[PDB]
């Protein structure tokens, strides 16, 4: 065994829109949890189903880290049973959820002046997202009872926007960057430890 | 086949008034995020206000505009409004709209000039 990359999704450079959340699969390594929470760096530490920690003396199969970024009010729909278009349209969590979600503030490095527009996110849908879910398609949302053809028009709305962080944003409008753990037992070699 | 040009701006004078106007073309400002920046000679380019595609709270201004600014959204002239009220000489400068479908739309800038004094 060996370190888990956990410094190659924590420490990104450019992290992914809400609406196309990255996953990094982390196997065959042991992985030091303790630094992690202890590190003071995260706002907002949670997990469900688990203690943090002790969460260095379980073993796991796979361990899933689901990396995005969000606004600061949008934080807290990064929980099982919440709701929100966060939670609706972008990023579902499952009920029975069993993980840890990590979310710091990244105004310093996701925010530019005049606004950075890379970071997306979705507004509309025909139906919510199944917990895990991952929607990518650019289709025209048709909002009423006539058809649109894929042309923007009334009723018929592009269904994504951009969050535009810039730096003199308030709190609950600028960048966080969240990282999402799921750990996974499986008939299978538990890969993953603590030290 | 898309883009926003914004009228509006002039002279004014002490606690005034001016009505900007992002007018939106070749889509529909229904459910977007209208973002009004300033610049002034030489200073950093300030973000203003902001009206966001959804939310129960929808407007957004900056701490050094706010009370003073309105944005609102006609849908019938398919443009968005920027009310400034009670002006004053120390924020004159070019003011800019943001929207972003698909990629970043910039609109080419006004001039507002506040004065101050007697003539």
């Amino acid at each position: 065994t060996n370190l888990c990359p956990f410094g190659e999704v924590f420490n990104a450079t450019r992290f992914a829109s809400v609406y196309a959340w990255n996953r990094k699969r982390i196997s065959n390594c042991v992985a030091d949890y303790s630094v992690l929470y202890n590190s003071a760096s995260f706002s907002t530490f949670k997990c469900y189903g688990v203690s943090p920690t002790k969460l260095n003396d379980l073993c796991f199969t796979n361990v899933y880290a689901d990396s995005f970024v969000i606004r600061g009010d949008e934080v807290r729909q990064i929980a099982p049973g919440q709701t929100g278009k966060i939670a609706d349209y972008n990023y579902k969590l499952p009920d029975d959820f069993t993980g840890c979600v990590i979310a710091w503030n990244s105004n310093n490095l996701d925010s530019k002046v005049g606004g950075n527009y890379n970071y997306l996110y979705r507004l509309f849908r025909k139906s919510n997202l199944k917990p895990f879910e991952r929607d990518i398609s650019t289709e025209i949302y048709q909002a009423g009872s006539t058809p649109c053809n894929g042309v923007e028009g009334f009723n018929c709305y592009f269904p994504l926007q951009s969050y535009g962080f810039q730096p003199t944003n308030g709190v609950g409008y600028q960048p966080y960057r969240v990282v999402v753990l799921s750990f996974e037992l499986l008939h299978a070699p538990a890969t993953v430890c603590g030290p | 086949q898309v883009q926003l040009v914004e009228s509006g701006g002039g002279l004014v004078q002490a606690g005034g008034s001016l009505r900007l106007s992002c007018a939106a073309s070749g889509f529909p400002v229904a459910y977007k995020t209208m973002w009004w920046y300033r610049q002034a000679p030489g200073k950093e380019r300030e973000w203003v206000a902001a009206i966001e595609s959804y939310g129960i709270k929808w407007t957004r201004y900056a701490d050094s505009v706010k009370g003073r600014f309105t944005i609102s959204r006609d849908n019938a002239k398919n443009t968005v409004y920027l009310q400034m009220n009670s002006l004053k000489p120390e924020d004159t400068a070019v003011y800019y709209c943001i929207v972003w479908v698909g990629a970043q739309y910039h609109g080419q800038g006004t001039q507002v000039t506040v004065s101050a004094g007697r003539a």
